[PDB]
């Protein structure tokens, strides 16, 4: 009655055609124009379709909008990779008297089985040790899909915590990326020998190591 | 006591079936000497036929004496004059009145329907406006409608004297946003002498 | 052609009041044919409309939070602004300023959006960064911790001050109410065009200071 | 059957633009030559005042006078509904004639202003009509003037206020412009002044995007 | 001042970016929107560009127009094959009080430009010469591009009108074909010294002749 609902996610495969629905109410999506915005990872949303199905000059014919009843849907044809982003529907809701958006829809064009995580490890700096700080940086570049269980261990047995890892992030190569950092007092970089940064990317645990010297 | 002579409804003088009529009234007439007299003449010449309702008691120690006379269409449309002589007591020279259609080369109205402004679309009711301009004389009738049946919630401004000598006015109809968004058509119907067949129409609606 | 740029404190402490500003270029809000507004989006979740304003003043707010929002325009400087008071953790997101829909007087769509602006409701107060030169086809980077309001315009400069056609921006990680990100930059074996060999430059931008360091 | 009086209100504009000086006019007409002297007595809610200025009596073509008396009123007294009474006394008057005026009573309502483009088919003419719709205001005192690039405009007329079905008023103002000015891209403005508005003023602009 | 004018001829290579113009007065294209219509040879005009430079649904992105002063113009970027047709531009004229159409601009695509105007001429029929006729036919067969010209003459002095000629016309060959006739009575043929049908396919004045020869 007061909020649009779209599929949390979608995904397809190149050259294909997919549709995203926006289930709404009469107080909104059923009595007003629907809008569709596209949001490629870490970017300001882009207007995709206005007034149910108008494409602002600069938007592909493959993108089409439509409404019927209290629902609308966006449809992508001739899918590409430059199309996996987040999409949202929006309209005015006369009940609340305000603009409203759906939750959003993921959608990821399935393909490119090539995910070569060119991992890299860096031994702390001299300025750091000269300041009680053994900060190791395991910079792991691209890899599709973006998900790995990076592993940090000393010599052989893995250590509890002290190491913090972020989340993936679509790069320019359109490949998710991340990075991890290990703490542990500076009286350990010289105390122990060799530190490894494993990264099990669905089997392949490509990794690198640094010498305490 | 004062006199008030009124002209026929534009709608009435344009539809033949209908019966136009000029109304004469007498405001502020005490209970003492209410009894009046009514004399009606058309461009001098006369005729005896002008129904005259009783003195409707009023809310200020007076009455409202009204005298109506039925006229002929083309006679009104053809600038004919009408005189009403009210004969009373506190009236030595019983006030008279004369009225006729407006002089001047008639002019045809152009009708323009205007959609609601897009920001009024956040209210749960919108304005459909009808612009009627360049007409003369000012006698005119305008009404809205959809699906045969006539709409009710609409208002029309008085004729306004434009700069070029003609009149114009606007008629605003209010419809629920939902009826508009859905695409129902609405029509502005205008009746005026200078219009072919004394009538034109203009529809307005959200083009799909 | 037409553009909108958000401007504001990348940080706001609890109970305080956020304050941003939007500058328009290649379009004059004064034309009076469009409404302008603000939309926020918490990192995780999706988009949320806040309010729109017309050049003449008249504004429309989001009932969910009107009681604590303030929007205004200044025709002279050609820009509008936002004020969110009593900020908590919810009010933490990227704040965009866009023009409303393509049609005149649209009030339900945004056709042109601003670059975006993050706004974290922290409590420890900002602080600049502290860089540290890190250790065919070899390369290195330059870590940097300490800084709180993430926003470090990384880049690199060769020996004789040259633009490295190679740069990267890794995700910043928060360790104890402070962030710290790296940045690797692949390189040949020892050739390039204008790069001798005596280390390089690590240009690190930031609202609270742009620290730089050389990597051996 | 002595002279008769008329008490006019201040112009709507002079009461919404705080920087001006609104005033009520008490006009006594039909003053004989035998007794041309008429005395004015002003009151603001019963409290008689003395800051009225009487213009010298003007001679009329029908062998009588027209005398005028004006009272400046405070921006705030009028808009707060203060009542102004003008008492008129002249020898040819058995008893003085009193008259009263003041803003209409009833809660004020903020009007909405809408600008509406010309119908595509008026574009075959040499002049186009831009429309400004002011609806939902109360009381009915309002002012409306069109404007472009600074200077005001010449060819525009404004309908009288009109009582809507919800109890408030609405009016339309019509600006006529050389079709070419419109097609170029000029930006015209509709300026409205009503107490209920913010700062008693608001403006809506219309133009071909 | 009251009539849009466009280059009678256009046409260019596939991919190339062609530009058609429409020039006029203030009274029209100067002060009113401009519309562009594309008429595919053999079919009903189609709306291409409206309101100076807007494209309706079901219209390639290659298309785009633009107004200016008192002249505007359509331009096809990435010119193609199924982009060859007549292109009319139109606007309302405030002085005539009516829509005004340009002259129109014909445009063909380029490909296999081998013009073999295999012209042929057939003298008056045996039975024709009876009914008091002398219809002279000139069956200018297939060629390319679609456009030619004709000119008949007695001896050397060319005969004026009476030489109604059909317009070019495409075949399966995508090569065109047309023809031309010449009136003249029998008392005109059996007399003079042979007539001639001179075709003209871009320069070459390919021509043949028939004679009053009784064989
Ligand atoms: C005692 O009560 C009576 C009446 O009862 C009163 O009771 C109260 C409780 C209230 O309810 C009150 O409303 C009600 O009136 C009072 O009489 C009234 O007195 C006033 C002021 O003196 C007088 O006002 C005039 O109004 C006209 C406008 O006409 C309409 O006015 C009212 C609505 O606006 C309405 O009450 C009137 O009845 C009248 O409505 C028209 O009535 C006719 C007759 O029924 C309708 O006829 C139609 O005919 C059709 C035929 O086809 C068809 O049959 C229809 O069914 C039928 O209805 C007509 O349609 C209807 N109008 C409509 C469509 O609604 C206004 O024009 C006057 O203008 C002024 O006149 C002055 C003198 O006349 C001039 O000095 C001024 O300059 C001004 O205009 C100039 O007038 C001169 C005349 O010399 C012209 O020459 C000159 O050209 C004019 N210049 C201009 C401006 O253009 C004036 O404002 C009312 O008319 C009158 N009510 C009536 C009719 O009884 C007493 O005043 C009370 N006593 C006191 C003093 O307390
Ligand atoms: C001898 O001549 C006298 C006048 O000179 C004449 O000379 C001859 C030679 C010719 O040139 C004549 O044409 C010329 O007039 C005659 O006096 C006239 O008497 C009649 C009545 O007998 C008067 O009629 C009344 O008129 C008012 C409207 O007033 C205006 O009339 C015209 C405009 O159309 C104009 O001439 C006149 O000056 C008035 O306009 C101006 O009025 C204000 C004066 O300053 C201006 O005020 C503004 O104030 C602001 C303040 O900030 C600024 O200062 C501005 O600068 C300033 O202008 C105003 O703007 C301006 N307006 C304009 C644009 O002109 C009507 O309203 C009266 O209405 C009716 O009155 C009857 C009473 O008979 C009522 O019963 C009716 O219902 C109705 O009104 C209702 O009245 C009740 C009573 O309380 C109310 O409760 C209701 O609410 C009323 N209804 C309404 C409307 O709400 C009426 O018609 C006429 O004005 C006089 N002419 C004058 C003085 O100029 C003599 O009669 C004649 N002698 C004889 C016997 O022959
Ligand atoms: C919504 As308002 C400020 O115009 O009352
Ligand atoms: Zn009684
Ligand atoms: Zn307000």
């Amino acid at each position: 009655q007061s909020v649009l609902t779209q599929p949390p996610s979608a995904s397809g495969t190149p050259g294909q055609r997919v549709t995203i629905s926006c289930s709404g109410s009469s107080s909104n999506i059923g009595s007003n124009y629907v809008y569709w915005y596209q949001q490629l990872p870490g970017t300001a949303p882009k207007l995709l379709i206005y007034r149910n199905n108008q494409r602002p000059s600069g938007v592909p014919d493959r993108f089409s909008g439509s409404k019927s009843g209290t629902s609308a849907s966006l449809a992508i044809s001739g899918l590409r990779s430059e199309d996996e982003a987040d999409y949202y529907c929006a309209t005015w809701d006369d009940s609340l008297s305000a603009v409203i958006f759906g939750g959003g829809t993921k959608l990821t064009v399935l393909g490119q089985p090539k995910a070569a995580p060119s991992v890299t490890l860096f031994p702390p700096s001299s300025e750091e040790l000269q300041a009680n700080k053994a900060t190791l940086v395991c910079l792991i570049s691209d890899f599709f899909p973006g998900a790995v269980t990076v592993a940090w261990k000393a010599d052989g047995a893995p250590v509890k915590a002290g190491v913090e890892t972020t989340k993936p992030s679509k790069q320019s190569n359109n490949k998710y990326a991340a990075s991890s950092y290990l703490s542990l007092t500076p009286e350990q970089w010289k105390s122990h020998r060799s530190y490894s940064c494993q990264v099990t990317h669905e089997g392949s645990t490509v990794e690198k190591t640094v010498a305490p010297t | 006591p004062s006199v008030f002579l009124f002209p026929p409804k534009p709608k009435d003088t344009l539809m033949i079936s209908r019966t136009p009529e000029v109304t004469c009234v007498v405001v502020d007439v005490s209970h003492e000497e209410p009894e009046v007299k009514f004399n009606w003449y058309v461009d001098g010449v006369e005729v005896h036929n002008a129904k005259t309702k009783p003195r409707e008691e009023q809310y200020n120690s007076t009455y409202r004496v009204v005298s109506v006379l039925t006229v002929l269409h083309q006679d009104w449309l053809n600038g004919k004059e009408y005189k009403c002589k009210v004969s009373n007591k506190a009236l030595p020279a019983p006030i008279e009145k004369t009225i006729s259609k407006a002089k001047g080369q008639p002019r045809e109205p152009q009708v323009y329907t205007l959609p609601p402004s897009r920001d009024e679309l956040t209210k749960n009711q919108v304005s459909l406006t009808c612009l009627v301009k360049g007409f003369y004389p000012s006698d005119i009738a305008v009404e809205w409608e959809s699906n045969g049946q006539p709409e009710n919630n609409y208002k029309t401004t008085p004729p306004v004297l434009d700069s070029d000598g003609s009149f114009f006015l606007y008629s605003k109809l209010t419809v629920d946003k939902s009826r508009w968004q859905q695409g129902n058509v609405f029509s502005c119907s205008v009746m005026h002498e200078a219009l072919h067949n004394h009538y034109t129409q203009k529809s307005l609606s959200l083009s799909p | 052609q037409l553009q909108l740029q958000e401007s504001g404190p990348g940080l706001v402490k609890p109970s305080e009041t956020l304050s941003l500003t939007c500058t328009v270029s290649g379009g004059s809000i004064s034309r009076g044919s469009h409404y302008w507004g603000w939309i926020r989006q918490p990192p995780g979740k999706g988009l949320e409309w806040i309010g729109s304003i017309y050049y003449s003043g008249n504004t429309y707010f989001n009932p969910s939070l009107k009681s604590r929002v303030t929007i205004s325009v200044d025709t002279s400087k050609n820009q509008f602004s936002l004020k969110l008071s009593s900020v908590t953790a919810a009010d933490t997101a990227v704040y965009y300023c866009a023009r409303l829909g393509p049609d005149d007087y649209t009030l339900d769509g945004m056709d042109v959006w601003g670059q975006g602006t993050t706004v974290t409701v922290s409590s420890g107060s900002a602080s600049a960064p502290t860089l540290f030169p890190l250790v065919s086809s070899v390369a290195v980077g330059c870590l940097a911790q300490d800084f709180l309001p993430d926003s470090i315009t990384f880049s690199w400069k060769y020996k004789n001050n040259s633009d490295i056609s190679s740069t990267r921006g890794f995700p910043s990680v928060l360790r104890g109410g402070k962030y710290a990100a790296t940045s690797q930059v692949l390189l040949p074996s020892k050739d390039v065009m204008q790069g001798t060999d005596e280390h390089v430059v690590c240009k690190v931008q930031h609202p609270n200071g742009n620290k730089e360091k050389n990597v051996p």
